[PDB]
């Protein structure tokens, strides 16, 4: 059934799982038309879909072009999410399929478990986890090829870069997600923290600087106190 | 009109006959039921008083045979059974009759319930869904699971109502998974009209029968069978005018003939409200609506 913290070390064992994220799938800018009515212009979007054990990402680009001359775009979007993650469970060798799929929006699960009739055998979950996954459109190589895309393409990343060499999955996940909450609740700010020192650069085949060890937990503790501070802020606290 | 004779009344029981219920008591002279309307299905139902848990009953056509009631002290049940002397049973009948052990079938004459809640139910369909080939009538109770219940474990105890699941290939062709799952058109007239049931007639008679075997058995199973061929018309964009005309008819006299205080067991709450305020056929039951909103407001 539905993951929490009780049964958080489950994402980190032996067993295929993908995270499904289609908060980015459907994107709007809200603009006044000349008759000062408003309109809705989509712009490109992505699903998010993430094995916490290896860091792969599948992103799917969703190009402007697979919303045209269709209505209920915001319903349309979980169908189109679920029918991609489909196709791509699909399109994997059986050996690397996954046992289960968890979504990030319980909103998914009827649409995914309608698109996998053919995979009686894996499970489709909800998470009582808030993860900040819409955040990966602050990750500015995800950001570059989604608005780049001139048609639907997939790519893949590993969100991890080269951390597993040197931490467990279970760290790596626990890094990702202070790093995609801090760029969630204020960007500018999480931004800065990454690049104030022009000496740690990203490498051309990566999404992240390349922090020494050392280096990391001085980044992870100023995540951290940037999230503190915001929260003391939002909350009047 | 037809007679089902009591052999005799042992214990003490409250009998339903179709939308009728008679106590009796332990020993009673009862000898059992006189003027049943010929040309419908009935059901003779009964609850043990001292055991107000099991409730069953029978099933049963007067056309098709002659039927009578016998107590078994081995099985603890008031059992159906043919008697094939023709000769025999009318002078039983005809004797208790005469001795007025019987009580009459109470039909007030302006009264058309019973046509309502069984216009489409017949008695082959009845034998097909509760398998026992050897009766020409039907045994049903409270605690029978359906094919569908068993899938999720006697086989020949259970009722084999047509299994309906929105999330299954069945319900829902490859590549229109968005379309079938949030317009079940395709799977309520080609699947199910024209691919099982044949006709809108026998999709009615086995809503008209789950129903029923819900309210005078409490039986869950079949309530679930009902809800599931309301929600898969109500969620159906295209049904022909004169199978919603009907369902709003058929509704109607169901929710008409529930118990007042059964309302929070054999109604599903979410299949209701989904029905009458969400469905594609919102707007189509009108006689239903109406009830509903009448009697069970707070269900709304």
């Amino acid at each position: 059934g539905a993951m929490n913290s009780s049964n958080y070390a489950e994402l980190f064992n032996n067993d295929i799982k993908l995270f499904v994220d289609d908060t980015n799938v459907y994107r709007v800018t809200v603009h006044k038309t000349f008759e000062g009515n408003v309109a809705t212009k989509a712009i490109n979007g992505c699903i998010f879909t993430l094995n916490p054990k290896t860091g792969h990402l599948f992103l799917k680009i969703i190009h402007t072009s697979v919303w045209a001359g269709q209505k209920r775009l915001s319903q349309l979007a979980k169908w189109k999410t679920a029918e991609e993650v489909s196709a791509l469970v699909r399109s994997l060798p059986k050996e690397e399929q996954p046992k289960q799929i968890i979504v990030t929006r319980k909103a998914m699960l009827d649409p995914l478990e309608v698109h996998m009739l053919d995979f009686p055998n894996i499970a489709i979950r909800p998470t009582e986890l808030r993860l900040p996954f819409s955040a990966a459109m602050s990750i500015d190589k995800l950001s570059d090829v989604v608005m780049k895309a001139t048609e639907p393409q997939m790519v893949l990343f590993n969100i991890y870069d080269d951390w597993l060499d040197r931490i467990s999955s279970y760290t790596a996940f626990s890094r990702l997600t202070l790093l995609l909450r801090a760029l969630k609740t204020n960007e500018e700010s999480a931004k800065m923290i990454l690049l104030s020192d022009p000496t740690i650069t990203i490498k051309s085949y990566h999404l992240w600087p390349s922090f020494t060890d050392e280096q990391w937990i001085t980044i992870e503790s100023q995540m951290r106190d940037l999230i503190l501070t915001e929260y003391g802020r939002k909350y009047n606290v | 009109m037809n007679t089902v004779p009591f052999t005799s009344a042992p214990i003490e029981v409250t009998i339903g006959i179709d939308q009728y219920s008679f106590n009796v008591k332990e020993n009673q002279p009862f000898h059992g039921i006189k003027d049943i309307p010929i040309g419908h299905v009935h059901v003779i139902h009964f609850q043990h008083a001292d055991n107000s848990s099991m409730r069953y009953g029978y099933w049963f056509d007067c056309r098709m045979g002659n039927f009578y009631i016998q107590y078994d002290p081995k099985d603890g049940l008031y059992k159906m059974m043919e008697e094939r002397d023709g000769a025999k049973f009318e002078n039983i009948v005809h004797n208790f009759k005469e001795r007025q052990m019987m009580v009459s079938y109470p039909k007030i004459d302006e009264d058309d319930t019973w046509y309502n809640l069984t216009e489409f139910v017949q008695m082959d369909k009845i034998r097909k869904i509760v398998r026992k080939d050897e009766n020409q009538f039907s045994y049903v109770d409270s605690s029978m699971t359906t094919v569908q219940e068993n899938e999720l474990s006697d086989p020949a105890h259970s009722l084999n109502y047509t299994v309906i699941n929105f999330k299954s290939r069945e319900a829902i062709r490859p590549g229109h998974e968005m379309e079938d799952f949030l317009d079940k058109s395709y799977y309520l007239n080609t699947v199910m009209l024209q691919g099982i049931f044949k006709n809108s007639s026998n999709y009615f008679g086995e809503l008209q029968f789950a129903f029923l075997n819900a309210m005078f058995f409490g039986n869950y199973g079949s309530s679930l069978q009902w809800h599931a061929m309301i929600e898969l018309i109500c969620s159906s964009a295209t049904v022909p005018k004169h199978m919603l005309d009907k369902l709003d008819e058929i509704l109607y006299y169901q929710i008409k003939t529930l118990p007042e205080q059964y309302s929070d067991i054999l109604l599903n709450e979410r299949v209701w409200n989904i029905c009458l305020y969400s469905s594609f056929q919102k707007n189509s039951l009108h006689n239903t609506e109406k009830i509903m909103e009448n009697k069970y407001p707070e269900l709304l």
